[PDB]
């Protein structure tokens, strides 16, 4: 019964498989052996629920990469992956002098080498993240979106000068920790519609749960 | 070098494990945080909190939706009349799902508590008469009639007088493991039943609404445990 | 909002409104003399202490109101049931708790009430010649009760306009919903049958008959959830 | 305390009994605005009926906190919640039930106390005007209940 | 009946009910640390700390609610409008005050609540297909307000069945009519933009539906009266 | 390696931000400076003139 | 209020924009993907105006460099900027072994990277700088020019071999700090004519300020 189990660090630890990158040999996606994702960590389905339980958050998260084949093989392929600190411009080729600039930490681990693991500190300029915002930061609709909550972006990558040998598939996983979340507000009822505002179906909208026949019969 | 041999578990990757791994920047000092008003600390907080328990979650209709918030009474029942009936389920579907309690739960495997129900008369001021809450523990069907009802846990709430009562339930467990169609929840099992008669007939005066509604709150008490945690969440996030 | 825990079970109830205590006495176990004075009586602390909460009655704008028999209610359905029926000596004391989920826009009162020694009295026939004791079912209403079919005299020829004179409690829906009564043991022997003597009887009558305006749920829900305090039992069988 | 014709609409001879007090009833959905008037304690209006209005109109300026209480005097039976909002000088009425409610404003509900009373922080009928001669200090700071 | 005065105001509002004090701290200043470190931010006592009255709003038996949004509300009307249109930075506590006039033969109940960063959400087109971010008109309603299109889920895909997990106070007119909460100020930033960023929004919906017997005032009005506590401001334009 | 989470602003360039960087010429010695008369510290000096 | 504003370094404090480098893939400037810029703290169009508000100044500088494409997009390019302490002498090909020489800091960084950030100390042999020099440093016309003040020289160029594969433009820009300032002298009030001496137009010239009709009429 220790109530241990309803802290908040209990209930948003946990490493979640967050992105997925994606480097085929050929084909569509990622024509270059190389990807940028944005850290989000609504990577997580029903993370978004979670979070927005709470207007203001303040936390750190541990990134882990499992990659390999899209058969699940290990490979002798040498990968880097860095970090593009919010406010530093992303790689945009498969050589910008982007992946050269030591300020955009980066770490290169092998497939034969277990997972490799990173911590990021809490970004934003601000106390800490916001869900939501009831404004516009000082053409276009600017609103509820906001600034300062970008935490950085992972650029992944095949080590080297010539594209990888074989396919890959890096995922990845983030766990956050030490919480502090503030300003508790009601939970979700209404499918999402776009990971920007909480725009619901303006018709389609449901009863929290289930219904029944009469209030007398149950 | 000094003498190590590796235990098994090594180079494995547990989602759950959670030692530590450097810090890609090192240098950073995140901004210090301010002072926010309202923190939490742990979500026992929140489930004590009264939230609307949708006991007439029966419209289902788009634009009826703000009727499930609240049932009715009026000079139409006569005295004796069964008005509504719940069960003591914070967690699975039913009514309890409106409430944030609820809502909690379904993020939670198993529990044990005693909760805390309120109702809120809010028919007119000259509106009169007595309404008998009872509950009935697992087992005991909803009592056949207002009589028998009586007999057991009750409260004769009278809005001529104060005009809102609030009920105890004793303790719910949801512990009884089971293993329906293929989604072995640990269900209840232990439904309590809390059913609302008319004691009186509505009165009113020339005036007055010949009829009013209750809202009703719940409310998990102060000890309540939640054990396991389960993502279950219909409602994910979509690609735009 | 505070839900009591007590058991397996888990009622979420009002943080702790008023309890009408039963003629003034806790139920408790007893000192150190009974109808058994080489038999020390067993004690069930176990599952026999948990609560139970019976299927809610609906209350209508017609329900003459309903009543229950202990101990036999609870023989039915429970481990407290397991008991009663394995054992011949009984001894316990209770708490009943009756709630009404309704809204601020129905309206009525319940007079709810605990009556020792609950003799029936059907019609007699039908205008009152036949000396036909009431049915086993209305002697023994299981845990579902049984309806009043003439609420003003209790069906005792005894008048209801007097019924407070019993550990009593009202719930009138525009003030409340919830009410407590503790019954203690009441019985003219320490140690008695829990099987074919039903220590009292729980009435729960509509003096103020419910009414709401027209689209209103039209039947409120009355949930009893009751807790055998200081269960006492004696040779198995 | 003197009653607050806030009903002051009825003004045939023999409704004037009814000016004392106004209705809520079933046929009211949520949301609905029930009534509303002003924090002018001196000028005609609502408060005319009042002690203090009356007292008001045999002084030329004045200024402190009031205090409006509202009794239900429906059936015992009746339940229900009213929300009570006032808004202080400028921000005109409310547009919608909702909006009313972020600025200071009480839920009262007749299920449990039967009056609930709220307190007006402060009307200073001091800014001086010139309407068409009567040239008398005129609120403006006309609150909004 | 006792009259609160402070400033050019004087509301004669009840002698002292009960008031929900937001998330239990009373709006306050500043210690020595802020985003000015070589700015003192000049604290408006003067005519910014006085009582306001919004136009009254208007509850039908169909009223879905009404919104309004801080600080927003203010910078229209008034001389805290004067502030928080010439002034670059800002932080300020509250504390509204929601009064209803309403009779006994009325009926109703209102949840009035606090809810900070309160995004809305319109229809997103129709059936769900358009990124259609909400109007400048549901952003900052200016001081009069605006409607809840979807009060079951707060225009904002949140249902109200929980609203009350914020800080709120009930206003049953059966039980009473005002209903007072003070608001502290609530930001992940010392000093945030008081023309473009709404630090939270006032939400008033009715929950039980406003009803009378025909031929009362169909309409009860809502005052929103509410005083700006401890107001901040830095560098003037 | 010890424990950090980077904040927003991180990788920023501010042109009125002032920390620091090292210097291009670590052992350079910048020949001392002497007296120079009247020298001048606050442009509010000149104000009163 | 604060008298702090009117200080001397919080009057010259604040990066200001002294530099544009251009690496044209082919064209014209700078055909070898290199460039040398004397560092110019008039680089800064009203700071000549501002300095020269004194006759005697010390300081150091943090100077900043900012480089992406024309088009302001990030790229995969590895840089090297090379610092050229007056006295030394400057490359003049693209692999003189000017750049070799470890006496001339050099600074690699990746357009990846954050800007890179580096101090320059006080250079001068003379106790400060001073922008008017009323004599001859003891054919051709020396007037004005006083020796010792060079702080340097910056050579951008692209690492490697050959030459880049994008265009880059790199902006350099020079905060300094600790300021000291000696002998006010009256602030410029004719257009300039060179970066070199105070020659004015001699016959534009112009009044102070803004002129009006009547002394008597405002």
């Amino acid at each position: 019964h220790s109530t241990a189990e309803t802290t908040l660090d209990s209930f948003f630890s946990r490493a979640g498989l967050v992105g997925e990158i994606d480097l085929p040999l050929e084909g569509t996606t990622n024509p270059n052996g190389y990807a940028n994702w944005d850290i989000d960590i609504t990577g997580y389905a029903q993370m978004r629920r979670k979070v927005e339980l709470f207007t203001y958050m303040r936390f750190d998260a541990e990134f882990t990469f499992v990659a390999c084949t899209p058969t699940g093989g290990v490979v002798p392929q040498l990968l880097q992956y860095m970090f593009v600190p919010p406010g530093a411009p992303k790689p945009d080729s498969r050589e910008s002098l982007a992946w050269q600039t030591a300020t955009n930490p980066s770490v290169f681990v092998k497939l034969s080498d277990p997972p490799a693991q990173v911590s990021v500190p809490f970004m934003s300029p601000a106390s800490a993240y916001q869900w939501f915002y009831d404004g516009y930061p000082t053409k276009d609709l600017e609103y509820g979106a906001c600034p300062n909550n970008m935490m950085g972006t992972f650029s992944v990558r095949t080590v080297g000068t010539s594209k990888s040998k074989y396919p890959l598939v890096v995922r990845i996983y983030m766990r956050m920790k030490h919480v502090r979340a503030w300003i508790p507000r009601p939970m979700r009822n209404q499918n999402y519609l776009f990971k920007a505002n909480p725009n619901y179906a303006g018709n389609s909208i449901k009863p929290t749960g289930a219904s029944r026949t009469a209030i007398t019969t149950l | 070098g000094f003498p190590t041999e590796l235990k098994p578990g090594t180079n494995q990757f547990l989602t759950t494990d959670d030692g530590v791994s450097a810090p890609i920047l090192p240098n950073f000092y995140p901004t210090p945080c301010i002072h926010i008003p309202g923190e939490v600390r742990n979500l026992l907080e929140l489930c004590q909190v009264e939230t609307i328990l949708e006991v007439n979650n029966v419209p289902t209709n788009a634009t009826s939706l703000m009727e499930r918030l609240r049932f009715p009474v009026s000079a139409q029942a006569g005295k004796g009349e069964l008005c509504a009936v719940f069960r003591a389920d914070p967690g699975r579907s039913g009514p309890w799902q409106s409430t944030l309690l609820g809502q909690l739960c379904g993020y939670y495997t198993q529990w044990s508590g005693s909760l805390e129900v309120t109702f809120m008369f809010t028919g007119s001021f000259m509106a009169t008469g007595k309404m008998l809450i009872a509950y009935t523990p697992p087992g005991g069907p909803l009592p056949k009639d207002r009589a028998t009802a009586m007999l057991g846990t009750h409260v004769i709430w009278d809005f001529g007088l104060q005009s809102s009562v609030t009920l105890v339930i004793p303790w719910i467990s949801n512990t009884h493991y089971r293993a329906h169609a293929r989604d072995g929840v640990f269900d209840y099992y232990t439904t309590g039943l809390v059913s609302i008669w008319y004691q009186t007939n509505y009165v009113v005066p020339i005036g007055a609404p010949n009829t009013a509604y209750i809202i009703a709150l719940a409310a998990a008490q102060k000890n309540f445990t939640m054990k396991l945690c389960k993502d279950a969440s219909d409602i994910l996030q979509t690609g735009t | 909002v505070a839900q009591l825990t007590i058991g397996n079970s888990t009622i979420t109830t009002q943080e702790a409104a008023n309890i009408i205590v039963g003629y003034g006495e806790w139920p408790s176990y007893c000192s150190d003399s009974d109808a058994t004075a080489v038999d020390k009586p067993t004690r069930p602390d176990v599952s026999v202490n948990r609560f139970y909460t019976l299927d809610t009655k609906l209350w209508e704008k017609s329900s003459k109101g309903w009543y229950w028999k202990f101990p036999d209610v609870l023989t039915e359905t429970g481990v407290f049931g397991q008991n009663a029926q394995f054992h011949y000596l009984y001894r316990s004391g209770f708490c009943i708790h009756v709630q009404c989920n309704a809204s601020k826009f129905h309206q009525g009162a319940l007079l709810v009430a605990i009556l020792p020694e609950y003799v029936i009295g059907t019609v007699a026939g039908g205008t009152g010649t036949e000396d036909s004791h009431p049915p086993y079912k209305q002697t023994q209403p299981g845990a579902d009760g049984f309806e009043l079919q003439h609420p003003y005299v209790l069906d005792a020829g005894i008048p209801i306009s007097q019924l407070t004179v019993c550990p009593h409690q009202w719930i009138n829906l525009r003030t409340n919903n919830c009410a407590t009564i503790i019954v203690p043991y009441i019985n003219a022997l320490p140690f008695d049958s829990a099987l074919n003597h039903c220590n009292f009887g729980l009435l729960v009558v509509p003096i103020s008959p419910l009414d709401y305006d027209q689209g209103a749920t039209p039947v409120i829900p009355i949930t009893i959830t009751l807790a055998p305090m200081c269960s006492e039992f004696a040779g198995l069988r």
